[PDB]
Parts: structure tokens; sequence; C-alpha cells
């Protein structure tokens, strides 16, 4: 829809999408290290498990 | 052991003690809690400095 | 000369938060408080709102 002689402005509609999925979740994914929980076994769950 | 079984529910608005909700419930709820029993509720037989 | 429509002002603040949007949606993209007053709770809604 951009023709020469006029407007051909596109809105970055989906640039601002990829550009919040990235700091917000990026940083949820790298917190700590609470990304991975076994369900250890009540036997043993520190020698497994952690 | 590969144990064939690993869960992930430890991440997210799941299980899943994320950051927002572990700051705000400890340090009000948790606080105000802890705050009581020490005070009226007990020290030896409650929850106690272990 | 023809009249503008009553709102064309107001569309600066659109792309204002949009651009701030982009990296730095803080107001003005900087902090000020001179009568206002901050309460400490928990580090204070933690870390002011967690940075």
């Amino acid at each position: 829809n951009e023709r020469p002689g006029k407007s051909g402005i596109v809105s970055r509609d989906v640039q601002e999408t990829v550009d919040w999925i990235m700091p917000s979740l990026m940083k949820v994914f790298t917190s700590g290290g609470q990304v991975v929980k076994y369900e250890p076994d009540t036997a043993e769950d520190v020698e497994q498990a952690e | 052991a590969n144990w064939r079984e690993r869960s992930d529910l430890t991440v997210t608005v799941g299980i899943g003690n994320m950051n927002k909700d572990q700051q705000m419930l400890h340090l009000m709820r948790i606080w105000e809690m802890a705050q009581a029993v020490v005070g009226g509720g007990g020290l030896g037989v409650l929850v106690s400095e272990q | 000369t023809p009249q503008l429509s009553g709102e064309v002002y107001g569309m600066l603040d659109r792309l204002e938060a949009d651009r701030g949007k982009r990296t730095g949606i803080t107001d003005r993209t900087r902090g000020l408080d001179q009568n206002t007053l901050h309460s400490n709770q928990a580090a204070m809604s933690v870390n002011q709102l967690m940075t």
C-alpha cells in the first residue's frame, strides 16, 4: 500500500510485540534456577533431584 | 536413572512460585503471621527458630 | 484556514507512549517527586516495581 508521492508509513505492530516477549520472558526464563523441579522421590531427593 | 519422568511446573502461573507472588505473599502475609506467632502465638511449640 | 480536528494535539501523546514503550516507558524517562511520598513496606514495592 506504499506508492511514490504519498505516505508509505507502516506501523511496527509486531516489532513492539517481539520486543515485549524478549525482555519479560527472557528474564523470567533466566530467573535463578527455578526452571526445573523434578518432583523427587521421598526416599532420596538431594542426591538425584537437586 | 532415566526415570522417564520430569516436571517443569515451578516456573509460571502454575505451581510456579514466581517472584511477584512470592514477594507480595511472603513479605506481607507470612511476615504478619510470623509476628503473630512469635508475639502471642508461641515460641517453643509453634513454628520455631528451627 | 480549514478547521483542525480537535484531537490532533492529543495524537502526540500516543506516539510519546509508543517510543517510551520501546525501551523507556518510564514517565519522562526520569524519576522525580516533590510533594508525593514513597512508602517503604518491603523494598518499597519491591525494587521500584522490579526495575
